[PDB]
RNA sequence: CAGCGAAGGAUUUGGUGGAUUACUAGCUAAUAGCAAUCUA
């Protein structure tokens, strides 16, 4: 029916689900607004997917993010990964694929840990 | 040949004086291609 | 003259974002207060060994800078400073506390001497990094040493270590917190005023290197 | 710069049709694929025609003026081509499957044999312009009952003698006013008559059956009409005749059989001259030069041909190719000779100046997967599914080392340290990278870390770190040497194929399975950028698949990429019919080539014809499998802008000819080729040189370069500015490799890299393809000339200074 | 005028013009010979493919054609051309200056008629040959006998008679004795059509008022009359499959099917052909066939089939209406704008003044089909605007193709006349695209372009703004605002780095993408009306209004060339795909070619109609021009691809003329020089013994040698010696007949001495010396210190000593090259 | 709910016709006859 997309995002044990759909521009983490996200010093670590590329790309979508597990910094990395690749997948499916790889170029030039988590560790020396 | 042609994805094609030996190695007009150790 | 119009409806989204944040979307500043550009490593020989060309928001990038050899000389200098600042037996792991206390530190660095505190801490590093030392060579097990020179990675690392442990030792049993103690240590190191712990230890080490040269 | 015309097709020296010499015994026309190759024998060269047919071609002929040829494929889509300009002239659709076409000795009428009808047409002209309908039909004759098999003329253009799978063989007069001169019909053979020939004077008519019979018709008496005078015979037992030709003036018959044998006779005496074989598969086509010195034999199934001089038994060229087994490619580090590794397990070695092989290596049992060169030109390694990575010296042209595993696992990719001290191979079923020392053949180690099969390997050409890529969606960087053995992983989105790292050894291009190609700087783990290469590769819908070409996902990815040699442009090829090339700074496609436009290959068309679909099953899955189109491995040449791609029809080789282009460089209103020629005739040589470089017209470069005299080549080679050195260095290379003024070229090179050696020294990667062509030129003509002139010097000195008389 | 670069080839995309066609049968086939202006065309009628064309044009326009079995009789200004398979087989010049009007063919007597009621009839020399070749006589109808002529034909079963149909009377002839036989009655109004009937000896003839008289010429009466209100009748026919059906065609675009057995209208057809282009010019039943071939003047040919009846019992009373069957058309007005679709030069696009868009195919001329104006529905809830009636689109001005993402999203863009937006299309599935790209500043669209990565579209409005769009969503990306009047040309690079804007103000703005700043501005001193970017070579050629073609390279922003020499507005350019030439056509009825290296004008064709648009093919073989008049599109073949052409500035050394350059033999005698040709001659000569030993299966020269010996120069000997085969060289040089004197050996060593004295072919002279040394150097070592051969070897080494500078040079160069490529 | 929006809008599906390869006319006993017939 309504155009939606669901993406994930994982730090150590925290897991973030992101439902991105066409909307009016509201970004919610467990119903809380995006501004009211603890521990208040990594609010910009949460902000940087919606801040690197400008809010005009967020004007037509609305995002709801569930988070489980992990501590504080793991939850904020999971949130920002889910937000980022949800925006990328929405632009891959429903709008400009040129805007998709523009966004992918921006996020990968900043840090690709905002798009792909670094899973397979450790090393037996 | 028959077992690995059916176990694959890409297609596999399959007295007088001489059979003329068209697939020859060693040829830049070479006669003593041996090493001096080998001599 | 000339214009470029990219946006055609202003930013009015349903979760109303703070205005300083949607002003920071035009250009990235550290902590939404300090622009990383017009900040230069005044010295040579530490340029491309103190990362300042890649701006960040907070000093908590979670990259991997210890698996290869020299790639800890590419994570930015502010969180290099805060990772050395977290190191003591009482307070390991607490890098969020470390981030917020260097936030208060470089904030009062700005409100005392206002150019920008990232420039203050960059030329503090360039002035504190020692340029020679010695090595305790054997020599028959005598009192024997020989002056050598210092590679710039060791210079930057030893400067950061000297600044952080000097702030800790000057804030051990005083009224001042580690925040303002690191602030005054960085200001004295930026002037090179021969007063702070790191510049004193640097000139001492170069003095004994010149003596035993 | 990026306008790669289709230059040559290496491999597959003949597949299907009829060989044909030119008028002058210089060029041999071979029906290679859907195209025609031309092998120039004396000027030891070759090319392939750029035009293509929609199926495999089946008839070649050019007129005796050597001006235009026609070529006819399996359904009669005849295509004629200006031979001296290599462009197409007109397409035509003869309505049924042709068998043989022949221009006249006059060359004004060509007749062909479509099915049972023969038809004479008159030719168009090279001099008269390109008309809409140029073919004017002379006549069409229908005297036969089954398909015509062969066709000949008289020595003049008056009678035409045809022969068929109908047991008879007949004759015809080309005008309507010589009907009494020849209208009869020669019955009498047991099987398919496929030879019918006039003698040198037109009175004897030799006819040749399929089962080895030769009749000699002659217009003699018991008015009197064409009595058979003799039934000579062949008596090859299970070898019925496959192909016949007959040189009239030297009176030479040449017959190839089913048994893979040929014999040539002196026919009017019927004396067997030569009887000998080329293999166990039939000689499909004989043809003979007009001067009778040379013959040409093509055998289709092994794909071989052979031009044989029968007076003095000296073989001019004997060659054999492959088909749809061209599994990998390499260049020699001087871009002069190519190595083709083929899936039946053999290592052909071609060269680019000619078109011929010079050495196979028939060693491996099962397939050869990948090859590459190492250690300063003359070692190349080959890696198989036998369980063998074996070395090859390319001077003694022999094996010298064979590394195996410990358990016979099939290998899939290999790399080798540029300092040729370690050789690394990766498999499908062991998850490891095997490292072997090469100076001692023992297994050095096996290093692990993946959990899927390693798809591709590489070594960095400068700092010797290794980059592997595997189906764990993972690329992994090993630093092996120097006391450490340090690994570093890098995740990627989908699983990986086709790693290829830059000649600086600073970054790595990987070709992931989702249709994307990423680039990773290897000093960091940081991705520089990636090209979405999916929506710009046309993947042909097959004959048997029940999905569209759009939703198909057989080949929507790449399987071999390679850099250019400045590190600026990735060429890429996959299991689809597109080979693309991109430029990595702007991250954009800049050209896409299609590799084949014939439906004989499977996956060419993305939109199949609807009329072939039936109530059940398409009309091409009804047998009376079809080979897919793939490009298995693609490489840029070291010493050209040219690049090669090993597809199912052999090596395609595309190239730049900067001759036909206007590709200037910051000119303005005053600078003009007339202005450079006046600047040369008023002799300001430096100004005329840069005034020609700005035009970038290579014939002005040729003219100014030759007209500069010797006594100031140091002066102009000093004063030439910095931004023209890549152009002048690569020009001197690619002109000097086939030029003649050797001392002039060497004076120019000595002047250039004496006056400006240091600038090259600090811009090595700017001139990497520039002064590799120069070194190819040095060590592959000039060092040889010096070798023979020193041999003459020493043999003179010995034959004078020593004595002896007994 | 005649040309020297481009030869004209064919006017494609053209079907009919309005001349009444003819039809012919062959066995059980049917071919339609239609006229297109000057040449004609032969379609078949089953699949309606093209089959033939005239191989060369006519002097005037064709006014009337007919067709017997194999032969086509064309008729223009004074002649009648008997043609076979589209090739002219016999002219027939008429014995007058009067222009021919109509003709008919029957039996032996051909019969043509001029425009003054004079009828030349011709006769076959042999009652067995194929066509009437010989003049028989000249009848002449006078104004007493009837009006001025309008048709003539021989209706059937008449012994060498004929029927001339005037404007007022019908009048027969006996063409053997040249006699009139039966003038008919008087007819009270002008008649304009007369076609015979398949029943015995009657002819149906229709007037300018809408009545059809059915004259019975044997009876001399009329049998019936079909009355029709105020219809200018144009073309009758009859249906001959048994069921009798008359079919009239009215020049108001009507086709009326009358039954005749019960005098009833079976079915009318309204607006089948367009009214204003002539209506139904010619419509006929194929005989023994229940189909209809109509042709209008509006460049359209149609087939209408009659279905079998649905009443299996009643049958002929219930007649199903005519279906529509195959048809071939072009657009009926001269084409405005012209593009080439693919790189293979297979499809091309036209958009015409009658507001239709076509995809012509210049490969096979039954593949040409109209693109369709059926809007994709708005899937967000909106309703389609415009009007309720589906009119065609407004007139197309500009358009742009990029076949890079073809069919995956929208492909081509267009730019319509004086409407505020610019809709887009698709070329793969051939219909109108989803979106309409809009200018957002009320200015009409004047320039459109798109990136060669197929994503970004580019609208350039009349108010100077350049809005860029994405073409897989239809949304806007950014709005470049620099100009202050109508932007006339947009382009972007191959690799999307820099883009170029081109206004009417004279400002040419060099912008770059990915950083939306500009980086260059140029001001030319004229208004600018066109820009063609050569995406390969980064030049782009601009029109001006002081008639210059200013070529600017986009990198260093220089004005790199300025082509002067036109007299009126330059309507079009195209780069040659190599980028060497600019072909430009202009309103002084000229089309010139500029060789932009030399800046010169190679040739100028004086074309009779002003060519509006000029386009080169992706590959350099076809030049398609479209003119002021003519419904077609004329494609031109450049002979420059098959032969090299000059470069010489015309107005109504040969190497730099023909752009080539041969290499001289040697620069001077001081320099070495290898042999011209293969560099494998050296290896084959040095190894041909082991070459043949591995390739084995398991005198004139001596005459010339003593000639050159006694003349004491061996240059003719060396010219003989160099250039023949290695086998013959070794077989000759192996036997040199030297037992006591060795004069032949001294002559040969002195010959090689004189050869490498010149410093030429010295690799060959070295290997000839080495061949002799391997051949019979044993006798030289044996009777060494023989005075003659020792003198020959002494001065041979004394000339050989000069060739040590070569190894000094190459062992310098190799060592220093290895040093600068490694260290 | 809204707006878009010229005497309707938006979908499902059959049949026919044109393409999906590069356009030299049909038949036969074929240097010609036929196309109304190859028969005497």
């Amino acid at each position: 029916a309504v155009p939606s997309v669901q993406t994930f995002g994982k730090k150590k044990s925290a897991t973030a689900v992101a439902h991105v759909k066409a909307g009016k521009g509201l970004i919610k983490v467990n119903g809380s607004p995006i501004t009211l996200v603890e521990p208040e010093i990594l609010r910009f670590k949460v902000y940087e997917p919606l801040l690197l590329v400008g809010l005009d790309k967020f004007s037509n979508i609305d995002i709801r993010v569930r988070v489980t597990g992990g501590g504080h910094v793991s939850q904020v990395y999971a949130i920002r990964q889910a937000i980022a690749k949800g925006l990328v997948a929405y632009h891959q499916k429903y709008v400009d694929e040129q805007s998709k790889n523009e966004l992918k170029k921006a996020f990968t030039s900043y840090d690709r840990t905002l798009l792909i988590a670094d899973s397979r560790r450790p090393e037996p020396k | 040949y028959k077992l690995d042609v059916l176990s694959s994805v890409h297609f596999v094609p399959k007295t007088p004086t001489i059979s003329m030996e068209d697939a020859q190695p060693l040829y830049m007009s070479n006669a003593s291609s041996l090493a001096p150790q080998e001599i | 003259d000339f214009e470029v119009v990219e946006e055609f409806t202003p930013v009015v989204l349903a979760t109303p974002i703070p205005e300083e944040v949607q002003q920071a979307q035009t250009e990235i500043k550290l902590f939404n207060k300090w622009s990383f550009e017009e900040v230069e490593v005044k010295d040579a020989s530490l340029v491309d060994y103190v990362q300042v060309r890649q701006p960040i928001f907070v000093a908590h990038t979670a990259g991997r800078y210890a698996n290869k050899r020299f790639r800890k000389a590419q994570c930015p200098i502010i969180e290099r400073l805060t990772n050395s600042l977290m190191m003591n037996g009482r307070n390991n792991g607490k890098k969020l506390k470390a981030v917020r206390i260097i936030k208060h530190t470089l904030d009062i660095i700005n409100v005392l001497t206002d150019q920008n505190p990232i420039q203050v801490v960059v030329d503090a590093i360039t002035n504190t990094g020692p340029r020679e030392d010695t090595t305790r060579v054997g020599g028959g097990g005598a009192a024997r040493r020989q002056a050598v020179d210092v590679s710039p990675l060791r210079r930057v690392n030893q400067a950061i270590a000297l600044l952080t442990i000097g702030a800790r030792e000057a804030a051990f049993r005083n009224i001042k917190t580690i925040a303002e103690t690191l602030a005054e240590e960085l200001i004295n190191a930026a002037k090179g005023s021969s007063t702070s712990y790191a510049i004193k230890k640097k000139d001492e080490l170069e003095r004994v290197a010149k003596s035993n040269r | 710069k990026s306008d790669f015309k289709f230059s040559n097709l290496l491999g597959t020296v003949y597949r299907q049709g009829n060989i044909t010499f030119s008028d002058d015994g210089k060029q041999l026309l071979s029906p290679v694929g859907n195209r025609v190759s031309v092998f120039d024998l004396i000027n030891n060269k070759s090319f392939t025609f750029e035009y293509e047919h929609r199926k495999n071609i089946a008839a070649i002929d050019l007129n005796k003026q050597g001006t235009l040829l026609i070529s006819i494929d399996e359904d009669g889509r005849a295509i004629l081509v200006n031979f001296k300009a290599r462009n197409v002239l007109h397409h035509f659709n003869f309505k049924e499957k042709c068998s043989a076409v022949k221009f006249s000795p006059d060359g004004r009428l060509f007749a062909l044999a479509s099915g049972r009808f023969l038809q004479i047409w008159k030719t168009p002209d090279v001099n008269k312009d390109r008309q809409f309908a140029p073919f004017v039909r002379h006549r069409v004759h229908a005297g036969h009952f089954q398909d015509i098999t062969s066709l000949t003329w008289s020595q003049d253009s008056r009678f035409i003698l045809t022969t068929s799978k109908d047991l008879s063989a007949k004759i015809w007069s080309v005008d309507s006013e010589e009907k009494n001169l020849a209208a009869t019909t020669f019955n009498g053979h047991r099987d398919y008559v496929m030879g019918a020939f006039f003698s040198h004077d037109q009175e004897k008519i030799y006819t040749v059956s399929k089962d080895g019979a030769v009749f000699v018709w002659e217009f003699t008496k018991r008015k009197y009409s064409w009595r058979i005078t003799k039934k000579h015979f062949f008596y090859a037992n299970q070898a019925k005749v496959k192909c016949v030709t007959f040189h009239p003036a030297t009176r030479l018959l040449a017959v190839g059989f089913t048994s893979g044998e040929f014999r040539l006779y002196d026919l009017p005496d019927f004396t067997l001259i030569q009887q000998l074989s080329m293999g166990q598969n039939p000689v499909n086509t004989v043809s003979v030069n007009q001067t009778g010195e040379w013959l040409a034999f093509g055998s289709s199934k092994l794909g071989q041909l052979l031009v044989y001089e029968w007076q003095s038994e000296s073989y001019i060229l004997k060659q054999q190719g492959h088909f749809d087994s061209t599994n990998s490619l390499a260049y020699s580090p001087d871009g002069s000779r190519v190595v083709t590794a083929s899936e039946d397990g053999k290592i052909k070695v071609w060269d680019i100046t000619s078109g011929f092989c010079l050495a196979t290596f028939e060693e491996h049992t099962s397939s050869v997967t990948a090859v590459q060169f190492a250690k300063r030109g003359q070692v190349m390694f080959s890696s198989s599914l036998d369980g063998t990575v074996r070395a090859w010296d390319l001077i003694r042209y022999r094996n010298f080392r064979t590394f195996t595993g410990t358990e016979r696992i099939q290998f899939n990719c290999l790399a080798v340290d540029p300092s040729g001290e370690v050789v690394c191979a990766g498999s499908l079923d062991n998850f490891d990278i095997h490292v072997w020392s090469v100076q001692t053949g023992q297994l050095l180690d096996a290093l692990s870390g993946h959990e899927g099969p390693v798809s591709c390997l590489s070594f960095s050409q400068e700092n010797s770190v290794l980059a592997s890529a595997s189906w764990d969606k993972t690329i992994r960087i090993w630093s092996i040497f120097g006391r450490s053995q340090q690994v570093e992983p890098i995740e990627v989105y989908s699983d990986v194929l086709a790693l290829s790292m830059r000649p600086d050894g600073k970054e790595v291009a990987v070709s992931t399975l989702k249709g994307q190609i990423s680039i990773f700087n290897i000093e960091d783990a940081k991705q520089v950028g990636n090209i979405d290469c999916r929506k710009d590769i046309i993947s042909g819908r097959f004959n048997q698949d029940r999905f569209t070409a759009k939703n198909s996902e057989r080949s929507k990815f790449f399987t071999t990429i390679h850099y250019s040699f400045d590190g600026m442009a990735i060429v890429a090829g996959g299991n689809n019919n597109s080979i693309c090339l991109y430029d990595v700074p702007n991250e954009v496609l800049l050209k896409r080539f299609i590799v084949s436009r014939n439906m004989a290959l499977n996956g060419t068309l993305e939109f199949l014809n609807s009329k072939k679909m039936t109530e059940a099953g398409s009309l091409d899955l009804i047998d009376d499998m079809r080979p897919e189109v793939r490009v298995t491995s693609v490489q840029f040449s070291p010493t050209a802008n040219a690049f090669a791609a090993a597809s199912t029809e052999g090596l395609l080789i595309y190239s730049t000819n900067d001759t036909i282009l206007f590709d200037p460089f910051d000119l303005d209103v005053d600078v003009t080729p007339h202005s450079t020629v006046e600047a040369l005739r008023e002799k300001q040589f430096l100004n005329a040189l840069v005034m020609a470089f700005r035009l970038n017209e290579e014939y002005l470069i040729n003219k100014v370069y030759e007209a500069i005299p010797i006594k100031e080549i140091p002066l102009v080679a000093s004063n030439i500015p910095a931004i023209y050195l890549p152009r002048i260095l690569k020009f001197i290379g690619d002109f000097a490799i086939e030029s003649q003024h050797i001392e002039f070229n060497l004076i120019w090179i000595k002047a250039l890299l004496s006056a400006s050696g240091g600038y090259i020294n600090e811009h090595k990667y700017l001139f990497s393809t520039a002064m590799r062509s120069i070194q190819r030129f040095i060590v592959r003509v000039a060092k040889e000339v010096v070798n023979t002139t020193t041999d003459n010097k020493y043999t003179y000195r010995f034959l004078v200074s020593t004595d002896g008389s007994m | 005028k005649n040309s020297k670069i481009f030869s004209p080839f064919r006017i494609i995309g053209n079907v009919s013009n309005g001349v009444p066609f003819a039809t012919g049968t062959l066995g059980s086939t049917f071919y339609i010979v239609t006229c297109v202006g000057k040449t004609f065309q032969i379609y078949d009628a089953n699949t309606l493919h093209l089959l033939f064309v005239s191989e060369k044009e006519t002097p005037s326009s064709i006014v009337a054609l007919s067709a017997h079995f194999h032969y086509v009789y064309a008729a223009y200004e004074n002649k009648v051309g008997i043609y076979k398979r589209g090739i002219e087989e016999h002219l027939l010049e008429l014995e007058t200056d009067a222009n021919v009007e109509h003709l008919c063919i029957f039996g032996d007597y051909l019969c043509a008629s001029t425009d003054d009621n004079s009828i030349f009839i011709y006769k076959k020399s042999d009652p067995q040959d194929k066509y009437p070749s010989e003049f028989y006589t000249k009848l002449t109808v006078t104004e007493i006998q009837g009006g001025e002529i309008v048709s003539l034909q021989h209706l059937a079963t008449y012994l060498n008679k004929l029927t001339v149909v005037t404007k007022s009377n019908v009048l027969l002839f006996n063409v053997r004795t040249g006699k009139l036989v039966f003038t008919s009655n008087e007819f009270p109004d002008q008649i304009t059509t007369a076609e015979p009937a398949p029943v015995l000896d009657i002819i149906a003839l229709g007037t300018v008022t809408g009545e059809v008289i059915m004259f019975n010429m044997r009876k001399g009466k009329r049998i019936r009359t079909i009355k029709i209100p105020q219809s200018r009748i144009s073309s009758l026919s009859f249906r001959t499959d048994g069921s009798s059906h008359l079919s009239v065609g009215t020049s108001s675009g009507d086709l009326i099917f009358y039954d005749l057995d019960r005098r009833s209208r079976i079915h009318v057809l309204k607006n089948i052909h367009r009214e204003s282009y002539g209506g139904v010019t010619q419509a006929t039943f194929l005989n023994g066939q229940p189909i209809i071939v109509t042709s209008g003047g509006d460049n359209s040919l149609k087939e209408y089939v009659f279905d079998p009846s649905l009443s299996q019992g009643s049958g002929d009373v219930v007649v199903q209406p005519p279906r529509y069957l195959r048809s071939r058309g072009g657009h009926s007005q001269p084409p405005s704008y012209i593009a080439f679709a693919d790189s293979q030069s297979h499809f091309m696009l036209s958009a015409s003044k009658d507001r239709s868009l076509w995809s012509f195919s210049l490969r096979k001329d039954a593949q040409s089909q109209e693109m369709s104006q059926r809007l994709h529905k708005k899937q967000d809830g909106g309703r389609v605007g415009g009007s309720t009636i589906k009119s065609k689109f407004p007139e197309i001005v500009a358009l742009a193709i990029e076949n890079a993402r073809i069919g995956e999203w929208e492909n081509i863009i267009t730019a319509h006349k004086d409407e505020k937006f610019a809709r887009t299309w698709d070329m793969r599935n051939k219909r109108v695209g989803r979106w309409t790209f809009d200018t957002t500043d009320d200015g009409f669209v004047k320039s459109v372009a798109m990136s060669q990565c197929g994503n970004f579209g580019f609208i350039g409005s009349s108010n100077g703004s350049i809005t860029i769009y994405n073409m897989q969503s239809g949304i806007l990306r950014k709005k470049y605002k620099l100009h202050k009047r109508a932007v006339t040309g947009i382009s972007l690079d191959g690799m999307n780095r820099k883009m170029v804007s081109c206004g009417l103000d004279g400002i040419v703005g060099f912008y770059d993408f990915n950083k939306s700043t500009l980086l260059g501005k140029l001001k030319l001193d004229a208004p600018i009306t066109a820009m063609v970017y050569h995406r390969s070579s980064d030049l782009f050629a601009l029109a001006l209004d002081d008639l210059s073609i200013v070529v600017i390279d986009a990198v260093t922003q220089r004005v790199v060339r300025q082509l002067w020499g036109h007299s009126n507005r330059i309507t079009a350019f195209d780069f040659s795909p190599e980028g060497r030439w600019i072909v430009s056509a202009s309103l002084d009825s000229t089309i010139r070619t500029w060789d932009l290296p030399t800046g010169g004008c190679i040739d100028g064709i004086i074309v009779d109609n002003v060519a509006t648009n000029v386009k080169f093919s992706p590959n350099g073989d076809l030049l398609a021009t479209t003119h002021v008049t003519g419904n077609g599109i004329c494609i031109w073949t450049n002979r420059a691809q098959f032969k090299t052409v000059s470069t010489r500035t015309i107005d109504e050394l040969n190497d730099i003329d023909f752009n080539t350059y041969t290499s001289l033999e040697q620069i001077d005698k001081e320099l070495l020089t290898l042999s011209i040709g293969p560099r494998s001659k050296m290896n084959t000569l040095l190894h041909l013994d082991v070459i043949r030993k591995r390739s084995k299966p398991k005198s004139h020269f001596t005459k010339q040698l003593r000639e050159g010996s006694q003349s004491k120069d061996y240059s003719s000997l060396l010219a003989t010696l160099i250039n023949f085969s290695p086998a013959a060289v070794d077989l000759e040089i192996r036997s040199l007949n030297s037992f006591e004197p060795f004069d032949e050996i001294v002559w040969f060593i002195d010959a090689l001495t004189q050869g490498l004295k010149s410093n030429k072919n010295f690799e060959l002279y070295e290997t000839f010396m080495s061949l002799l040394f391997k051949a019979h150097g044993d006798v030289i070592h044996a009777n060494n210190k023989n005075q003659d051969i020792a003198s020959a070897l002494q001065n041979w080494e004394d000339v050989h000593k000069k060739e040590d500078r070569l190894d000094d040079l190459v062992k310098f160069c190799m060592g220093v090259a290895a040093f600068v490529t490694t260290a």
